[PDB]
């Protein structure tokens, strides 16, 4: 961002033309590869945010003081600022269609006139294919002039009412009236939508005069015929809107459906493990699959109709094609070459327009919605300031008798107060008596009803919530003045900020997210006593700080630092209050007591009671593998066969006119009056009956080609995209949960939520359109070059330019975009950063520098994305450049051999030819989507097959025995079990054996291994030494299934899925439904269950955050219970109902062999054995009851 | 929409 002034102001019309800053911008870009902050150029002061800002207030401010704030209407404000503009804009564009419609019909009218024509005269054809060419330039550069300045008029508006917004919301009242996302968003996407209404509205303005235009002239040249072929559009954009409305209403639905999907996902990656050693993996994947395919449903639905309403445009002429020309024939209407192809030529003029103009309509739609919403936030009370200075200087602050209420109810009545300067003034009271209340009073975000309030000096204010400035310590700390050593440091040193220093390596250079609640109350306090204002308020600083440091801090900052300045203490602890200068109890809005603190006891008022209180790119193997998951070549070759089939069909319509025309008389003798001879005449021929049949033939093939072909591309990629899903999901469940303990669920989630739903929804969009663009852009050139192969030849060259020029462009918009991403996030942090703490730059009065931030951000962030936008429109000029080349051509080439081919034939070559205009950036621009998207397929692609694989479910081993186990004795011997690879071992060298029908308690230090034991019986990480031996059977032969149906344990937090209790108690429904009662009345929650008249079919939410924790312990040790597991373990299940939990539990499982994962030593009282984990090791083991009897003993240490 | 992506390819943001 380095220069002197911009391009723009010393670019002449001919370089406004072909932008040739931006061609040495993309040449120097191409040379390099790579783009830096400093290589672009600064905005121009024509566009500078300031200037704008002040013209638009001025306009608005005249407007209010016009029409009243009652019913100002800020269309008007933004059409007088953008008159000129607009009518420079739609003037021109008036010229781009009077040109566009005037060159292609008369000249092809003309030419083909003078083809039909017999004798030779070159110096005509010559002149008109001259013309025609100055027409399709004069087009072109007058259509780039009209998007320059609808760009240039676009980013005034855009900056002018961000900065006007801005400066609103920091002149504003309350915050917690409406949301802040919506506040972020008012900032965010409205620039964009402002761009998005001028630019593309004063392209609306350009439709209905080249359409009126069309059917005056298909009119005028056909007869009373016309209007059935001008009809057409009128009968068929209705089909194109209620498509789209249809579309929007499925997307709605697949939205809840997707979004009920990826919450299933959520809440069972949420409990992997847990899921893992139950082995329920069936019951989820099978409702994730009908979840997937009613999903697909509705997706195969929006694919229907989206497919049916992609490529209408060749459709739509050929309709009308057809349908005009069987009606004129049909009733004995004559007509020739000419009058067809000027008729198809228009009805292509047509087309362009009117697909151009319905997204500028939805832009308009969403432009008045965005200024309905500014004018919403235009229009609310603004914060005051009371400026009226006090008597005296001594008497910093004054106010007389004054009441106040909230606006959102009165709460303050009849005040009077006087603090004078250098006294510590303490406040006294409750929660909601009023002190929030009057601190903000005074703070001058309340209004003024009695009386006069006398503010006089700086204010200093410490906030409750601790806003903390999105930037690193020594920023905040200064904000915004010079910076000092010794006073840094002194005031570092008394809020003792050395520990945080310390603490952070980087702790004086370290960005700060937008920590502890007591490392930024004592910032906050550090920032206040740099700040070094006149009047210092303060409330609560210690509640959330520590006693002992909070009361050194106060001692050596209050007591010594504020001692000579006005400061006012609030707190919620009234025992810092004894030693206050003068102490303010406030109470129900009215002071009630004042005064010495000495007596303020002495009156024995109420404040002693509550005192005394206290006090006691992507390579081709992307490419392959999804076309390999679509089914195999066979699919890609079938889809290609369809697409070309429906091109090849509008083609034999086409070429069905030439043969038509060119048949002529066929040889017929007619007697036209007293002689007879040869004429050749249309009506003649006796078999055109039979042309109209084929007519028709032509058009069914049309609409039943095109249906058929979006039906199957529609359903063989949503198979592809399933496929690709259920792969994943198998190969996921199938994982090691060290892909879970080494990366975080936040990733998976996203390629499961976001990867999904991008595929699903673009990759077959962009994909078809780009795919039906070529092959339309193929056939017509390979039509040209079957007419003329010197054509082909011609354009070979032309082909190797265009790919040159798609490397260029492609290379610089991908680095324009990755500037303006880079640029954009910190103006996004900083928006963020600045509405969070509001109240404090308003006390602060630090508004203006926020707001010239705010401008900088704004100029940096929109420089890159207007030069983006510039580049694209240089790239959509150099196509269409090359098309008039083309164009020019073709007409010379069909002029150079008049007189050796039929009129039909060169009718429909240059009928071809100008349909081949503007259809190149396109095909770059979905080149590019469909790049992006296959880069995602890719990372998607990576992430499935980097994974591993388990040991099967299944393994030679079998199964142990029917009745395994047979008892419940267990046997360890020298376990030894590390957490992953070069970890240290948590395990190392244990061996114990468990008698059957025994509770044994582990007892140790965390991380001693008392975890450990848990995934080591349930073989879940391979054991790295030693065997266990279960009824003397070793664990390591036995299936994962086998063993971990005969295991059951009860987790420390309970563990309650989504759906109902007959779904979170057993979804596989093997258990009768008296069994399940017998469980519950065991588990004492019949009595909770059978008044509810879904009581089997209780819904339980994510987590089951809707019974009382009870019921959530009592269920979850049913899910224990009813398996009738030989053994079950706790791991810390942790008055009355935790009492009522292990009285349930003694009595339960009596009859199996307990072990216990308990951290508390008084619920593990009273066991039969204690296990001891020292660091891996056992130390001890005997009873308790012998362990508690020996001092030495380890297991008595902890008990005192 | 398949019009609505039509005007945004010519020179706009996707």
């Amino acid at each position: 961002t380095s220069k002197h002034q911009h391009p723009v102001d010393n670019a002449g019309l001919f370089s406004c033309m072909t932008f040739s800053w931006l061609s040495s911008l993309a040449r120097v870009a191409h040379k390099k590869g790579e783009l830096s902050m400093e290589d672009v150029w600064s905005l121009s002061k024509h566009e500078s945010s300031d200037v704008n800002c002040r013209r638009l207030e001025r306009l608005w401010q005249e407007e209010l003081n016009e029409v009243g704030p009652d019913a100002a209407s800020l269309r008007r404000v933004v059409w007088i600022f953008c008159r000129t503009r607009l009518i420079l804009s739609i003037v021109c564009l008036m010229i781009t269609q009077l040109a566009g419609f005037s060159g292609p019909a008369f000249m092809v009218k003309h030419l083909l006139e003078y083809t039909q024509a017999t004798e030779s005269n070159l110096q005509y054809s010559l002149l008109l294919v001259l013309g025609l060419l100055l027409t399709e330039i004069v087009r072109s550069w007058s259509l780039a002039l009209t998007w320059a300045l609808n760009y240039r008029t676009g980013v005034r508006l855009r900056g002018a009412i961000l900065t006007m917004a801005f400066k609103k919301i920091l002149k504003l009242k309350n915050i917690k009236e409406k949301s802040l996302g919506e506040l972020i968003n008012i900032c965010s996407n409205d620039g964009q939508r402002m761009f998005e209404a001028a630019a593309v509205g004063s392209l609306l303005a350009g439709g209905p005069v080249v359409a009126i235009l069309g059917m005056i002239y298909n009119v005028i040249i056909l007869g009373p015929t016309g209007f059935l072929g001008s009809a057409v559009f009128i009968l068929f954009y209705p089909a194109m809107m209620f498509a789209s409305r249809l579309t929007a209403y499925f997307r709605r639905k697949c939205v809840a459906a997707t979004d009920e999907r990826v919450q299933k996902m959520n809440e069972v990656l949420t409990y992997i493990k847990f899921i893992k050693m139950y082995a329920w993996v069936k019951a989820f994947s099978q409702s994730v699959q009908k979840i997937r395919e009613e999903e697909r449903r509705i997706l195969e639905k929006a694919g229907y109709f989206q497919s049916i309403t992609v490529g209408v445009a060749p459709i739509v002429v050929v309709i009308a094609s057809v349908v005009t020309f069987s009606v004129h024939m049909t009733l004995g209407f004559d007509l020739t070459a000419a009058q067809a192809f000027t008729v198809v030529t228009v009805f292509n003029s047509m087309t362009f327009a009117l697909k151009v103009t319905p997204f500028s309509v939805k832009s308009l739609s969403e432009a008045s919605v965005a200024v309905d919403r500014f004018k919403s936030l235009f229009l609310m009370e603004e914060v005051h300031m009371i400026k009226n200075k006090p008597a005296s200087p001594h008497i910093k602050i004054e106010m007389k008798n004054a009441t106040l209420a909230w606006d959102s109810q009165r709460t303050l009545h009849s005040i009077d107060l006087e603090i004078q300067e250098g006294k510590l003034v303490g406040i006294c009271g409750s929660v909601g008596s009023g002190k929030t209340s009057l601190i903000s009073a005074i703070l001058g975000q309340m209004t003024l009803l009695e009386g006069s309030i006398a503010i006089s000096g700086t204010f200093a204010y410490v906030a409750q919530q601790a806003w903390i400035l999105n930037a690193t310590l020594r920023d905040n700390i200064l904000f915004g003045k010079e910076y000092d050593e010794e006073r840094y440091n002194s005031v570092l040193n008394s809020c003792c900020l050395r520990p945080d220093l310390a603490i952070l390596p980087s702790s004086d250079l370290t960005e700060i997210g937008e920590l502890s609640g007591g490392q930024r109350q004592r910032i906050s306090l550090a920032r206040a006593l740099y700040s070094d204002r006149s009047i210092y308020i303060l409330d609560d600083p210690l509640s959330a700080l520590d006693a002992h440091v909070g009361n050194h801090i106060f001692n050596s900052a209050i007591r010594k630092h504020l001692k000579s300045k006005t400061v006012l203490f609030v707190t919620h602890q009234l025992q810092y209050l004894v030693d206050c200068d003068e102490v303010i109890f406030m109470k129900e809005g009215c002071i009630t007591e004042r005064g010495t603190h000495e007596e303020l006891m002495n009156l024995n008022g109420d404040y002693a009671t509550i005192f005394n209180n206290l006090l006691l790119s992507v390579p081709w193997s992307v490419y392959g593998v999804y076309i390999q998951a679509a089914g195999g070549p066979l699919a890609f070759l079938v889809i290609m066969a369809l697409f070309m089939l429906n091109v090849g069909s509008t083609a034999f319509s086409t070429w069905w006119l030439s043969y038509w025309i060119k048949q002529g008389s066929g040889n017929t003798t007619v007697t036209r009056g007293n002689e007879t001879s040869v004429s050749d005449s249309m009506k003649d021929n006796p078999h055109m009956q039979y042309y109209a049949s084929i007519y028709a033939l032509s058009m069914a093939v049309m609409l039943i080609l095109k249906a058929i072909r979006g039906v199957v591309f529609v359903k063989g990629t949503l198979r592809a995209s399933s496929r690709l899903h259920d792969e994943l999901f198998r190969r996921i469940l199938r994982s090691p949960m060290k892909f879970f303990d080494t990366t975080p669920t936040g990733r998976i989630l996203n390629r499961f939520s976001k990867d999904m739903d991008e595929v699903d929804v673009r990759l077959p969009f962009q994909a078809e359109m780009f795919i039906q663009n070529v092959i339309l852009v193929f056939f017509c050139v390979g039509m040209i070059a079957g007419v003329f192969p010197w054509f082909l030849v011609a354009v070979g060259p032309l082909v190797i330019l265009f790919s040159v020029l798609h490397i260029v462009s492609r290379v610089l918009i991908r680095e324009l975009k990755r500037l303006d991403n880079i640029t954009q996030s910190p103006f996004l942090s900083h928006i963020t950063s600045s509405i969070q703490g509001l109240a404090t730059i308003h006390a602060y009065n630090k508004g203006q520098e926020f707001l010239h931030r705010y401008q900088e951000l704004l100029d940096d962030n929109q420089a890159p994305f207007f030069l983006f936008t510039c580049a694209m429109r240089w790239l959509a000029v150099r196509l269409d450049l090359i098309s008039i080349a083309l164009i020019t051509t073709t007409g010379l080439m069909i002029v150079l051999m008049h007189g050796q081919i039929p009129p039909a034939y060169a009718g429909l070559a240059i009928s071809y030819a100008v349909q081949l205009t503007g259809l190149f950036q396109f095909t770059v621009r979905l080149a590019s989507e469909t790049e992006a998207r296959f880069t995602s397929v890719e990372r998607i692609n990576h992430y499935i097959k980097t994974l591993s694989l388990e040991a099967p479910a299944r393994i030679k081993n079998k199964a142990p025995s029917p009745d395994w186990p047979q008892e419940g004795e267990v046997t360890f011997e020298n376990a030894e079990m590390r957490y992953r690879e070069n970890l240290p071992l948590v395990l190392k060298k244990v061996s114990f054996t468990i008698k059957p029908k025994e509770k044994i308690g582990i007892v140790g230090r965390t991380g001693s291994g008392k975890s450990s034991l848990g995934m080591a019986l349930f073989r879940l990480v391979e054991l790295s030494g030693g065997c266990i031996k279960i009824d003397g059977v070793r664990i390591s032969d036995i299936g994962l299934a086998d063993l971990r149906s005969k295991l059951s344990i009860i987790p420390q937090e309970p563990v309650l899925f989504s759906g109902t209790v007959r779904s979170n108690l057993d979804p596989f429904n093997q258990y009768t439904e008296d069994q399940i009662w017998d469980a519950l009345e065991r588990t004492h929650m019949k009595e909770c269950i059978a008044q509810l008249p879904l009581k089997l079919e209780s819904e339980v939410m994510e987590n089951g955050d809707n019974f009382s924790v009870g019921e959530r312990q009592l269920l979850c040790i049913a899910r224990a219970l009813l398996r009738h597991c030989k053994i079950l373990i706790l791991d810390e299940a942790t008055t009355e109902t935790d009492l009522l939990i292990q009285e349930t539990i003694r009595e339960a499982f009596a009859d199996c062999t307990m072990l216990t994962i308990a951290h508390r030593l008084h619920t593990v009282l009273g066991s039969d054995r204690i296990m001891v984990l020292a660091q891996g090791q056992v130390v001890e083991f005997d009873t308790p009851s012998v362990l508690l009897s020996n001092d030495s003993s380890r297991f008595y240490a902890m008990f005192a | 929409d398949a019009l609505e992506t039509a005007a945004r390819a010519e020179g706009l943001s996707l």
